[PDB]
């Protein structure tokens, strides 16, 4: 019924497609789509401590993919640790890019 | 610095949406929304050809033969026919060499 269960694992197209320079100042200011991250601390007995390949990013969701399953964890329900394209670990609260990926690409509210 | 991340950001989801749409209509459609703001919000490259697989009527990722249709015929100024199968919209695009 959902694409997730269909696009699970093809991290391949997320590989030979996702190579933007990953960086904190570039993590919440980037397109969450293929960047690799893990759910270290969350409020969900079934998503804490797990690692997946990011896929979805909307006003109410942030998805990661691994094996034959997906990482369903909103941005405000957990902390995402995406790895820097420089082999550097990024520690950022999914709350910064909470729902609005634009806010970062378009900077804070316009006023 | 913001235009800069947009260059890399836009190009990434852009390639993703293309590779997945084939493999994932929704995702590509999802990023498409993300790529949309990135382009205008971040003030990056202006869309031109993607109109071949994009819809300015309902916004999406269409591919001729799958969820898109394109037809071109000559005989006094050739004209291309493009239309969204999602939001059945009739569009045209002349041909200039
Ligand atoms: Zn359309």
């Amino acid at each position: 019924q959902g694409s997730y269960q269909e696009i699970i694992g093809r991290t391949w197209i997320f590989r030979g497609a996702h190579r933007g320079r990953v960086n904190k100042k570039n993590i919440v200011w980037h397109e969450l789509i293929g960047l690799k991250v893990r759910v270290v601390n969350s409020t969900h007995p079934g998503y804490v401590g797990i690692e997946g390949y990011v896929i979805d990013e909307t006003r109410n969701m942030l998805v990661i993919a691994g094996e034959n399953k997906v990482w369903k964890v909103p941005k405000d329900v957990c902390i995402f640790e995406f790895e820097t394209w420089d082999g550097t670990k990024i520690k950022i609260s999914g709350e910064k890019l909470v729902g609005r990926p634009e806010m970062r690409l378009k900077k804070r509210w316009r006023k | 610095e913001k235009k800069r991340i947009a260059k890399e950001r836009i190009d990434i989801l852009f390639s993703l949406a293309e590779r997945v749409f084939p493999y994932s209509p929704e995702l590509a459609k999802r990023y498409v929304e993300l790529a949309l703001l990135v382009q205008q919000k971040a003030k990056v490259k202006i869309p031109r050809k993607w109109k071949r697989r994009y819809c300015k009527k309902c916004h999406a990722f269409l591919v001729p033969g799958i969820n898109a249709r394109v037809r071109l015929r000559q005989k006094r100024m050739p004209h291309i026919v493009v239309k969204c199968l999602e939001c059945g919209h009739i569009m045209r695009y002349p041909y200039i060499k």
